[PDB]
């Protein structure tokens, strides 16, 4: 329909953005999401907390 | 004025592809429909849905 553009930024939350190594081919690029951290907190770090 | 938002020719496979971009882009306004009445059975059904 024309909602997705230069000018257009899609906000999500962490419930779509699961499992980061699947991306869906209908994702546009810029959608800004939000997450709990898994690449800089290992998990030793969330272990040791 | 005459805000003549777009023209819009749609040439074939109405309900296939191609086509429903181009009719999605129109807000409310008044449309001028130019085609047979066979094809306007189509063009209408596929406006209304």
């Amino acid at each position: 329909l024309g909602l997705t553009g230069y000018d257009f930024f899609w906000i999500v939350p962490s419930l779509v953005s699961g499992n980061t190594e699947l991306i869906p081919k209908e994702f546009p690029s810029g959608l800004i999401s939000v997450s709990y951290d898994d690449w800089d907190y290992s998990l030793e770090a969330r272990v040791r907390d | 004025g005459w805000d003549m938002q777009n023209v819009i020719t749609l040439d074939t496979s109405f309900e296939d592809a191609k086509t429903q971009v181009q009719l999605k882009k129109i807000h409310s306004s008044v449309i001028l429909l130019y085609c047979s009445k066979d094809e306007a059975v189509l063009i209408l059904s596929e406006a209304r849905s």
